[PDB]
């Protein structure tokens, strides 16, 4: 039951957040990434 | 903070592991090398407008007079092949130095100190890294920081004590609602409003977003002494 | 950061539907794929170019309703949702120039 | 391009880092301040000045832009140098190449079989250095715009993602942040600078 | 008109296609030409 499709891409979703004179975000934990990076 | 770690690492033998697509663009320079030079043994068996491709088809079968003729047809076709795989590994030696030194440079910045540039030593906030060899070429492991779980809170640029507004010195003040706090940008590590944790300048007649609130003196307990 | 991507056929710009010349050009070998494979190679790397300068995010955000932020007014560099084309006065002077 | 100017307005340099922060824009100047050894008194003091002296400086941009028409000559150089690449790709066909004819059907058509492929092999052989010394002068100009670009996406992670402590890199002088604009074929930054 | 075809006019051979069009030429003119010496407009022998 599949198919080949086409369509619009996408930008990636959207993630609007609250903006006011008086407000801000702190982080309250953090978490370790590690990335790979390959070159020639 | 060791766990997160050592948990990550285990997930780059994973990814490395199954994903081989990880590695492409190593494999893209080994197979535009492979081509080219497959390229020009193709080019061999072509004739070019002549009696034949190879040269005992003609030098033993013609005279002089008429191979010299059919023998320069190759020659101008050949080398022509030449300056064609010549020119192209030419330019493609620049693109690899561009990435050469630009690795020079992350060897450099990423490995031998702590950079402060945005998203050139990995994505976050850049801590380390460790370096890797590979065929060809070299990877980079990038330790970063990055904060995950968030809260909003009410802050403020400054505070009136009595008269004079005072600044923070590290950090920004926040609201839990009711009371204020100081604490750093990055993590949440509230503390009380004090003078030490504070810079004054001004009044508050003049500074926008003013609040008012009680900074702690340190000397408070001494009066009573 | 991007240049046009072009494609050329080898054989219609060399034999324009020849029958006797396109028998020849086929005595001389892969010049004529060669040249289609690098343009081809080309016209990627245009397309990568804007996906390493733009796409610096795959989150997209959006502005306010109410468009306070301390008296700087944006209003000239924020894309025009009255336009048909969602862009800023300033990208207007550039796309004409 | 509008999200990036939404990260920086109003999350400043924590949506190049992770998740967005909110953090309003007259405290995110006075980080930005203290980023380049300035104390953030001088701006919660002055914050009209800025202001005015932002918002009149942008307004010099539209009246430099709509005026100057060599503003842009960067990127209509790219237009012209690829432009006169295909024209002269087209008048080499009206080239005879030391042939009878620079046309086929003049020669398929006019002389024999065993003397046709003679003059059509001249043309052949012609042509197609015509596309060779196309391509590889594309092949250049492919690198020269990929290092425009690998420059312009650095940019659009230092000056607009963060601040950046680089000299003359994002703008001439003290750099605080940076606003990417749009163009054809390239980009237009608008750096902030004190 | 509006089918892939041979040309042989009185001065002007090509393939393509023919469509109405606002050009103009004038009484001693037959073809057109574009900036790259390539032919784009005819005017016909025969009708007007």
């Amino acid at each position: 039951s599949q198919s080949i499709i086409a369509y619009t891409m996408s930008l990636g979703a959207e993630n609007s957040v609250a903006y006011s004179n008086n407000s801000i975000a702190i982080p309250t934990n953090f978490t370790i990434s590690v990335t790979t990076e390959i070159l020639p | 903070i060791a766990n997160q770690f050592n948990s990550a690492i285990g997930k780059i033998q994973d990814s490395l592991s199954s994903t081989a697509s990880a590695l492409g663009k190593l494999q893209n320079v080994v197979n535009q090398n492979a081509q080219a030079l497959n390229t020009l043994v193709k080019q061999l068996s072509s004739n070019f407008g002549a009696i034949s491709s190879v040269l005992n088809d003609i030098l033993s079968r013609l005279d002089p007079p008429e191979a010299e003729v059919q023998i320069d047809r190759l020659i101008t076709g050949r080398l022509q092949s030449l300056q064609t795989y010549v020119t192209q590994q030419l330019i493609r030696a620049a693109e690899i130095r561009a990435s050469a030194n630009l690795a020079a440079t992350k060897m450099s910045e990423c490995v031998l100190g702590q950079s402060k540039r945005v998203d050139f030593c990995g994505k976050g906030y850049h801590l380390m890294s460790f370096p890797q060899s590979a065929p060809h070429g070299v990877v980079f492991l990038h330790v970063t920081y990055v904060p995950a779980q968030e809260k909003n809170f009410t802050t403020a640029p400054a505070i009136c004590h009595d008269g004079k507004a005072h600044f923070p010195r590290e950090g920004v003040f926040v609201s839990n609602g009711t009371h204020w706090f100081v604490t750093q940008r990055n993590f949440y590590e509230p503390q009380i409003i004090t003078t030490d944790n504070t810079f004054v300048s001004g009044n508050c007649d003049v500074v926008i977003g003013i609040v008012n609130n009680t900074v702690y003196d340190p000397l408070q307990p001494e009066l009573d002494s | 950061v991007s240049m046009t991507k072009t494609s050329v056929d080898c054989t219609m710009y060399i034999c324009g539907d020849s029958t006797e010349c396109s028998n020849l050009l086929l005595q001389y070998g892969s010049f004529c794929t060669q040249l289609n494979r690098a343009l081809t190679g080309i016209a990627v790397e245009q397309d990568k170019n804007t996906q390493e300068v733009f796409a610096q995010v795959k989150q997209i955000y959006k502005t306010p309703p109410i468009k306070d932020f301390g008296g700087f007014n944006f209003s000239q560099i924020l894309p025009d949702p009255s336009k048909p084309s969602k862009r800023s006065f300033i990208e207007d002077l550039l796309f004409n120039k | 391009t509008s999200a990036l100017l939404a990260g920086t307005i109003t999350s400043g340099w924590t949506f190049g880092a992770g998740a967005a922060l909110q953090i309003p824009f007259a405290m995110q100047m006075a980080y930005r301040f203290n980023g380049i050894g300035v104390t953030q008194n001088v701006l919660y003091e002055n914050q009209k000045l800025i202001a005015n002296q932002f918002n009149s400086a942008i307004g010099k941009i539209q009246d430099s832009l709509s005026s100057t028409a060599s503003a842009l000559g960067k990127l209509q150089n790219v237009v012209n140098q690829n432009a006169q690449a295909l024209n002269t790709l087209v008048k080499q066909l009206s080239s005879n190449f030391g042939a009878i004819s620079s046309v086929l059907n003049d020669i398929l058509s006019r002389l024999d079989p065993p003397e046709a492929e003679v003059q059509i092999d001249r043309l052949i052989t012609g042509r197609l250095q015509s596309l060779q010394t196309y391509v590889t002068q594309q092949l250049i100009r492919a690198a020269e715009i990929r290092a425009s670009a690998n420059l312009a996406a650095t940019k659009m992670s230092e000056c607009v993602l963060g601040q950046s402590k680089r000299v003359d890199f994002c703008g001439k002088g003290y750099h605080l942040m940076s606003f990417p604009q749009s163009a054809p074929h390239g980009v237009v930054f608008l750096h902030v600078t004190y | 008109k509006n089918k892939c075809v041979n040309f042989n006019f009185n001065g002007l051979t090509g393939t393509g296609v023919l469509t109405e069009s606002n050009k103009k030429f004038l009484p001693f003119q037959q073809f057109g030409r574009d900036i790259a010496d390539t032919t784009d407009a005819v005017r016909d022998p025969q009708t007007l």
